[PDB]
């Protein structure tokens, strides 16, 4: 069945795209696992008591007590999220860059890449941070209960609910960061993406991720035939989310954002 | 559009 021969590169490639992805974010799965179940405490906001308590205690980077911040909840967090998602955007952007011939891609090319990866991969990433409580925030600081954010008035409580759901069946596949920096790898390079014009070079290196993942996928998980493939049905899972993700945006928006975000955006789908 | 990404990936 498996051989010993220059499958050495394979694994050569996943030691490289792990050293690149622990370096590239702030928090492993390892690390925020650690944190959910008490090895090493963050802040709970299970409460508009503890809310209101939540912002004085953590130390958020977005905020800075001499700007005007709006008397609305559901909008402060918003602002959280879109400052978060930015600089998530930028640390996508150089992990990107590690990845063995991305960047002798086509640059328009690169870009379309990142431009329909970065949620997929964000919303991937994400799981790493929640269980079924709710999410960890401000690199651990605090903990946001998923009760507390369904309760959020009007559209805003149905947003983080789908990534809860869609982390529940994906963390039940106990992936290690050492499989999620290759999954992510793959789906950066995700050849289907509408807009691209120089297709082949970019399979060429989607085939030598998806081959690299499977060999880890086999080597790091004995007791589970078929993860290969439980993980490439999970890519079509989180598009349907962000799918679902930009009808919530459009509702809301006619009712701005950052315009990194807004560039992502436009024109997506 | 796309400035600002491009703008990234050239670094
Ligand atoms: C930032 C942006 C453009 O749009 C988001 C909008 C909302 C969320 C939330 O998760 C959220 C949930 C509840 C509240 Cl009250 C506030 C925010 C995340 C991203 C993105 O997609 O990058
Ligand atoms: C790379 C990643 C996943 O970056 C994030 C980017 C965006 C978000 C959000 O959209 C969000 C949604 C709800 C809340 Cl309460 C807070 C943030 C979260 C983390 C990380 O940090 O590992
Ligand atoms: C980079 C990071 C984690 O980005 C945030 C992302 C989301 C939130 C929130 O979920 C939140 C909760 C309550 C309030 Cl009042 C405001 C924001 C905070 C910060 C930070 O800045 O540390």
């Amino acid at each position: 069945m498996q051989l010993n021969p220059e499958s050495a590169d394979l694994r050569a490639l996943a030691k490289h795209l792990y050293d690149s992805y622990i370096k590239s974010f702030p928090l492993t799965k390892a690390k925020a696992r650690a944190i959910l179940t008490g090895k090493t405490s963050p802040f709970v906001i299970y409460d508009m008591n503890s809310l209101m308590m939540g912002e004085d205690k953590i130390k958020f980077k977005h905020i800075t007590p001499l700007q005007e911040q709006s008397k609305e909840v559901a909008i402060r967090i918003f602002q959280g999220c879109q400052f978060r998602s930015v600089e998530a955007v930028q640390e996508i952007t150089e992990y990107a860059k590690s990845i063995p011939g991305f960047v002798n891609l086509d640059l328009n090319d690169q870009v379309t890449l990142l431009k329909y990866g970065v949620h997929e991969i964000i919303y991937t990433m994400l799981a790493s941070l929640m269980n079924k409580d709710g999410v960890l925030i401000s690199e651990g600081q605090g903990f946001m209960t998923r009760e507390f954010l369904k309760s959020l008035r009007k559209p805003f409580g149905d947003f983080m609910e789908p990534k809860f759901e869609f982390a529940v069946k994906f963390n039940a596949l106990e992936l290690d960061d050492s499989d999620l920096a290759i999954f992510i790898a793959v789906i950066i390079l995700s050849g289907d993406r509408p807009g691209l014009l120089n297709v082949k070079p970019i399979e060429d290196i989607q085939d030598n991720l998806l081959q690299a993942l499977e060999l880890q996928l086999k080597l790091n998980h004995p007791e589970s035939s078929q993860l290969f493939a439980k993980l490439l049905q999970k890519m079509t899972d989180l598009r349907q989310i962000v799918t679902e993700h930009v009808q919530l945006l459009q509702v809301i928006k006619k009712t701005s954002l950052h315009p990194l975000l807004q560039e992502i955006y436009k024109d997506l789908y | 559009r796309h400035k600002i990404l491009h703008r990234l990936l050239q670094e």
